[PDB]
């Protein structure tokens, strides 16, 4: 109606740009390098943890069958 | 000249501002805890 | 609190407490970046104790 | 208000209820400080157990 | 004073006094009537004096005992 | 740019030269007395260079004299209170006046 | 003697969070000193129970999950 | 002093030293409020509150291990 | 625990009272400087507001008597009293701390109290005190700072005191081995250092000023703008982590988004 | 009372202790509001640069370099520091 | 001296975007006038694309000293702690301690540690006195 906010020229062509990234992208050899890293290191880097250690956690529970506290004081001298 | 405001820092380091004033009994009431203390103390005996 | 997550409850609190009160003056710069730098360091700390809360109901089934 | 150029500050008169308050307090300390020092000295350093008398 | 360790309590005796379980030694004894005056009297600094020089003073000797079994530990490190 | 001796611009760089020159060592000398000896001292340094027409030799001395300032540094800069920088800085700013739009909204 | 030394405070803050603005300010600021100096001696009450005469305080007021 | 605009912005804490003219009349109306939420605090901990060291005595508790054992 | 427990009930009084009396210096200058280079020779004018920082001080420093000597001297004791690599490394830095405790104190009374001034004259004709609502707190919580650690440390550090809402296991009870196995001069070392080394430091700050000007030796020029930005944590934590971390975020909104 | 304000009286007086002290300033040369640093008071450039240094020290305040460069008589360092929020 | 902040790239081609080298605005004057006093932007300005890392609202950028000046210090101190700790490892010039470790009776207290059996006594026992 009254236009409250007080549009800033440089700013429509700041949001523009940022709605806009897409387009100018290029997959070169280092947009591949961050390719590869967050979509088949990652995923494959959690991919053996959740896998190698699937059904080999039994904690609930996880009784102690080992004494802690030493029993015999050996001094130095 | 050497030190051209010798007329306007002067009072940096006269009257309360003093070598004496500034540590004058910078220990609160050190003899006072002393003080009571000699009363305790002969009063101990 | 007479169980860990009533702590939890409180120690979230003291922080949305002190966010508000280290950016008290919200039109200084300086102080209402200081509050968003104390509440975060904060919720890196409750991100752990959430994690530890969690062994605690895996390994003994409850947190009082 | 009026401030009379090239005159020193002299040596302040504060309330009388602030100085006496500031000493009470300080002494107080230094009594205390003494008052446990005449009992317990050797026991803070060592010299003499606390059940020896 | 306290010369020497005092008779050692039974099990039976410091379950019944709730004593804490890392002072349950020979001096176990000696610090029964001590929690006794500290509840009515305040745990103050003025008021158990005599039980409490005489509890501390336990623990000293049981302290030199330790050090008296210390060297005859030593002695068999020496064996060999 | 060029730094042309005796001009008015140059005399604004050494006025500006001189503010930091003081200011930083007054942050690193916090008593009085012993202040007032390195203001001179500098002064007595800025009296050497006070006298020359020779733009070749000013480069150098401005490329130099900018290094001193920047190596004695202070990290921690003494700042007014209300000043920027301070700590009362934008402290309750009073509010921006302007009247109210309604909307129907 | 222990839902007043918790919750006190959570009163107080609310009071001058919501009705501060019908209370003026001074007659706002010790209101909210008030009500924490009723939860520093509902402590020391509680202080002296347990410490001294070995009493303990719960109140369990709903469950949660 | 100067001007903050307290016109319109009605915060539920007033904001720029706001007190208003009948500040008198609704600062006991909160501490009748307030005192008696207090009692109510009082009421409700007094009647609701244990201790969980007394509820249960030595004797059954020595018994529930023997059960489990 | 019982140790930690005791300190830590008597570090809320003699730490609470430093801010208060602090915020008091500050709103006593009518320029409301916060930098203590912009401050020197107020004793005389805000006696008050000093004897609280003294009696602060002086309790932060542990000087026997006071609330501070019961609570932090016998945990810097047990440090040595548990006689393991571990426990005695950290005793240093307990003993270093517990001067260095001893130093900045003396450094920020000395250069707020006991200096010549450097702010305009015109403050010190208005260099007052302030009002009784402010100065009854502070008046209150100086006495806790003197009597309190003494009156409340049999409660917590007492031998056998039943407090088993701490569990100290039997092995690890040390408390005896502390009070008895340690030397006299251990006893004493925190204090010998801490009076010593705030006095020499007392007379090098007043009439031989010309050494703490750390702008000649490029060494201790390069030292004292390292730990004046605190160990650079605070560079490193901002230009290298927060800067970092946003980067990543920029990475996926770029290459994967 | 606290600073009963800032009025131009206290700061005009202030102002003239610092004209008053500086021994550089040329024997004589009567101090008046209206007076200039250069010509009635005989303060060199480097000069000027001192004074106000010393006077932006008397009122803990920092005044910006690009705006010290144009405060030329004493009436004018008078009529700056009135109408500063930050001069006490 | 006074360094970019890190991750800032030096060319980009967003097609028509206009192209102009970061300005970080954390380090611009305050003393000068601005539209945007806060910000410190006057009005209509261009943005740089990355501009949100260099505005006030993004993290402090301390510029005193080079970053690999600052993990070289930074390192440098806690050498010197490893140095103090290493040292004193080697020869064990830490004290010995000067008596037994703390002892008790009935077996250390196997039983009052929840030991059930005498199977068990070592599982919970804590250090035991030999002198019973
Ligand atoms: C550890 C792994 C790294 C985890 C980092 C998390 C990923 C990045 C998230 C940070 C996003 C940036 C942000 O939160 O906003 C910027 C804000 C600015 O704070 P700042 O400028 O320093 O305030 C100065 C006031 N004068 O910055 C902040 O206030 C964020 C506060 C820090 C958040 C946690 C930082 C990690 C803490 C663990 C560090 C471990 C070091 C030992
Ligand atoms: C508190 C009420 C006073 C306690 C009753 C009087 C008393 O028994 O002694 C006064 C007490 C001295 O205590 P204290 O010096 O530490 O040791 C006893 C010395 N025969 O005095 C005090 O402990 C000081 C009490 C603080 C005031
Ligand atoms: C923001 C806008 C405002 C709107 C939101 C305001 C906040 C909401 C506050 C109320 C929250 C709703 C929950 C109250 C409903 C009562 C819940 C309840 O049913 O209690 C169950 C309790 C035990 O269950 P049972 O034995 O099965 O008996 C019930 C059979 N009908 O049966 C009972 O005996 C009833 C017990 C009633 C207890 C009173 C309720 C106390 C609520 C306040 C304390 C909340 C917990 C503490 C959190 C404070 C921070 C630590
Ligand atoms: C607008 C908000 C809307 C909120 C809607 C929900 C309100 C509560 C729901 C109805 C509760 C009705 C009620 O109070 O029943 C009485 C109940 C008795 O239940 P009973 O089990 O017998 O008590 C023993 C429990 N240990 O008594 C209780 O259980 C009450 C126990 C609560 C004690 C803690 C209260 C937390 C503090 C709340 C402060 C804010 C509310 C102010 C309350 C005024 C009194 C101070
Ligand atoms: C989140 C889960 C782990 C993802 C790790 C991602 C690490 C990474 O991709 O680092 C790349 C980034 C620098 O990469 P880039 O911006 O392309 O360099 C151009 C220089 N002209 O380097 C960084 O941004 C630092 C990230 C460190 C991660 C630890
Ligand atoms: C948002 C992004 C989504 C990404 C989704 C990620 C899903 C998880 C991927 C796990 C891959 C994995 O487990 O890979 C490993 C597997 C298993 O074979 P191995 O490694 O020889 O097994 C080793 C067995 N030992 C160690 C006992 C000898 O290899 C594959 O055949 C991978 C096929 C999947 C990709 C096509
Ligand atoms: C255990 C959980 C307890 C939760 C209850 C806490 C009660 C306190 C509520 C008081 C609200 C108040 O005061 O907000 C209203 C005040 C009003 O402005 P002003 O600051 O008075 O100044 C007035 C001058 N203006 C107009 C320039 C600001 O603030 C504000 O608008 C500031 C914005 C942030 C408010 C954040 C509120 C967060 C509430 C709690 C989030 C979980
Ligand atoms: C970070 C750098 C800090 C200083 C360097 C430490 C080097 C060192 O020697 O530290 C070694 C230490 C001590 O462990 P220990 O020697 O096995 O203790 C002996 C085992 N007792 C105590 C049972 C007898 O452990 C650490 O690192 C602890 C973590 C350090 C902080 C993270
Ligand atoms: C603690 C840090 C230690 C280190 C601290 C930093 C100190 C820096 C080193 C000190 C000396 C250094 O050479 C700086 C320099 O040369 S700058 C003087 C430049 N001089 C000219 O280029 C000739 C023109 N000279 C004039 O025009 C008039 O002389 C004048 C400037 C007064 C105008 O004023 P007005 O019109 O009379």
């Amino acid at each position: 109606g009254p236009h409250l906010l007080r549009e800033d020229a440089s700013f429509q062509r700041y949001g523009q740009l940022r709605d806009n990234l897409a387009t100018y992208w290029k997959f070169n050899r280092k947009a591949a390098r961050n390719v590869f890293i967050f979509l088949v290191a990652v995923p494959a880097g959690l991919g053996y943890l959740a896998y190698n250690y699937e059904g080999k956690t039994p904690f609930v529970g996880k009784r102690r069958t080992e004494p802690i506290f030493e029993q015999d004081y050996v001094p130095r001298k | 000249a050497g030190n051209p405001w010798k007329r306007r820092d002067a009072w940096r380091s006269q009257g309360a501002f003093t070598r004496a004033n500034r540590f004058r009994g910078a220990l609160p009431g050190f003899f006072w805890g002393l003080g009571a203390f000699g009363v305790y103390c002969v009063y101990e005996k | 609190g007479d169980n860990y997550l009533i702590l939890f409850v409180g120690w979230e609190f003291i922080g949305v407490a002190s966010y508000l009160l280290i950016s008290f003056w919200f039109t200084r710069f300086n102080a209402v970046k200081s509050g968003l730098s104390a509440l975060l360091i904060n919720r890196f700390g409750d991100a752990l104790l959430v994690l530890g809360l969690s062994y605690l109901v895996l390994v003994t089934g409850s947190v009082n | 208000f009026k401030y009379v150029r090239g005159a020193i500050v002299p040596k302040p008169k504060v309330h009388p209820g602030y100085v006496i308050t500031s000493k009470f307090l300080g002494g107080l300390m230094w009594f205390w400080i003494f008052y446990r020092a005449k009992q317990d000295y050797p026991v803070w350093f060592g010299l003499k157990h606390p059940w020896e008398h | 004073g306290v010369s020497e360790l005092p008779e050692l309590l039974s099990h039976e005796e410091m379950k019944q006094n709730k004593i804490p379980l890392a002072y349950r030694d020979r001096c176990a004894r000696l610090l029964v009537p001590l929690n006794k005056c500290r509840k009515e009297g305040w745990y103050m600094p003025w008021n158990c004096v005599q039980e409490r020089h005489d509890y501390e003073q336990c623990q000293y000797l049981d302290f030199k005992r330790r050090v008296k079994e210390l060297e005859e530990i030593k002695k068999q490190r020496d064996a060999a | 740019k060029a730094v042309v001796p005796f001009s008015e611009a140059n005399k604004k760089y050494v006025s500006s030269l001189y503010r930091k020159s003081l200011r930083t060592a007054h942050d690193w000398i916090n008593k009085t007395e012993f202040y007032r000896v390195k203001a001179s001292e500098i002064r007595s340094r800025f009296d050497a260079n006070k006298h020359i027409n020779d733009p070749n030799e000013l480069k150098v001395i401005f490329k130099e004299t900018e290094a001193l300032l920047e190596d004695y540094a202070h990290p921690d800069p003494i700042i007014p209170p209300c000043r920027p920088g301070g700590s009362k800085f934008e402290r309750n700013i009073p509010p921006r006046v302007e009247a109210r739009i309604p909307i129907d909204v | 003697m222990i839902l007043l030394c918790i919750f006190t405070p959570f009163l107080g803050s609310l009071i001058s969070g919501f009705f501060g603005r019908y209370i003026g300010v001074n007659s706002s600021k010790w209101i909210v000193c008030l009500s924490i100096f009723v939860s520093v001696v509902s402590t020391y009450i509680l202080f002296i129970d347990v410490i001294f005469n070995e009493i303990e305080y719960t109140y369990n007021i709903m469950n949660w999950l | 002093h100067h001007i903050h605009t307290p016109s319109y912005i009605k915060p539920p804490t007033g904001g720029w030293n706001f007190t208003p003219a009948n500040w008198k009349q609704n600062t006991v109306l909160v501490l009748v409020g307030f005192t008696a939420c207090c009692v109510g605090l009082y009421k409700l901990g007094e009647a609701g509150s244990y201790n969980p060291k007394l509820k249960y005595k030595e004797e059954e508790l020595s018994r529930w291990n023997q059960s489990a054992k | 625990y019982n140790l930690a427990l005791f300190h830590l009930i008597c570090h809320s009084f003699f730490k609470a009272l430093l801010f208060m009396s602090a915020g008091s210096v500050i709103h006593s200058i009518i320029s409301e400087y916060q930098d203590i280079r912009m401050y020197g020779g107020f004793r005389q004018f805000i006696p008050l507001a000093y004897t609280c920082i003294f009696i602060a001080s002086l309790s932060l420093m542990a000087i026997p008597g006071l609330t501070g000597f019961y609570s932090k001297d016998i945990i810097i004791e047990s440090m040595y009293g548990e006689y393991t690599f571990s426990g005695f490394i950290i005793y240093w830095f307990a003993l270093i701390s517990a001067t260095c405790t001893s130093l900045y104190s003396i450094r920020l009374i000395y250069y707020t109290f006991l200096n010549n001034p450097n702010s305009p004259k015109y403050i010190y004709i208005n260099l007052k005190e302030n009002d009784i609502v402010l100065i009854t707190p502070m008046i209150i919580l100086t006495i806790l700072s003197i009597f309190g650690g003494y009156l409340l440390r049999d409660i917590y550090l007492g031998m056998g005191s039943p407090f088993n809402e701490l569990f100290i296991h039997p092995n690890n009870l040390s408390l005896i081995e502390t009070e008895f196995s340690l030397p006299s001069i251990l006893k004493v070392l925190p204090l010998i250092t801490g009076l010593g080394g705030g006095l020499i430091l007392l007379l090098i700050y007043e009439f031989n000023y010309s050494l703490f000007l750390v702008y000649n030796n490029k060494n201790l020029s390069k030292l004292y703008s390292f730990f004046n930005q605190k160990i650079m944590f605070d560079q490193l934590l901002n230009n290298l982590i927060l800067r970092s971390g946003l980067n990543i975020g920029w990475l996926l909104n770029v290459h994967i988004d | 009372s606290s600073t009963p304000s800032l009025t131009k009286e206290i700061i005009y007086d202030r102002i003239v202790e610092i004209l008053e002290s500086y021994d550089n300033v040329k024997q004589g040369s009567t101090i008046s509001p209206a007076a200039s640093f250069s010509k009635d008071l005989g303060l060199d450039s480097l000069d000027t640069v001192e004074v106000l240094l010393e006077l932006e020290n008397e009122f803990s305040i920092l005044i910006p370099d690009n705006e010290a460069d144009e405060i030329k008589t004493v009436q004018q360092a008078v009529d700056y520091i009135a109408a500063q929020e930050d001069s006490i | 001296k006074s360094f970019l902040p890190h991750f800032i790239p030096k060319n980009y081609s967003y097609g028509d975007y206009p192209r102009l080298k970061p300005e970080n605005l954390q380090k611009r004057d305050p003393y000068l006038k601005y539209d945007d006093q806060a910000n410190k932007r006057n009005f209509n300005e261009p943005l740089h694309p990355q501009q949100d890392d260099l505005d006030m609202w993004a993290p402090d950028h301390f510029d005193f000293v080079q970053d690999s000046i600052a993990l070289k210090w930074f390192g440098t101190f806690f050498g010197v702690l490893a140095v103090f700790s290493s040292v004193i490892y080697i020869g064990g010039l830490y004290p010995e301690k000067p008596a037994n470790p703390r002892n008790y009776p009935f077996s250390g207290l196997a039983k009052d540690l929840g030991a059930s059996s005498e199977e068990d006594t070592l599982l919970y026992a804590a250090k035991i006195d030999k002198s019973i």
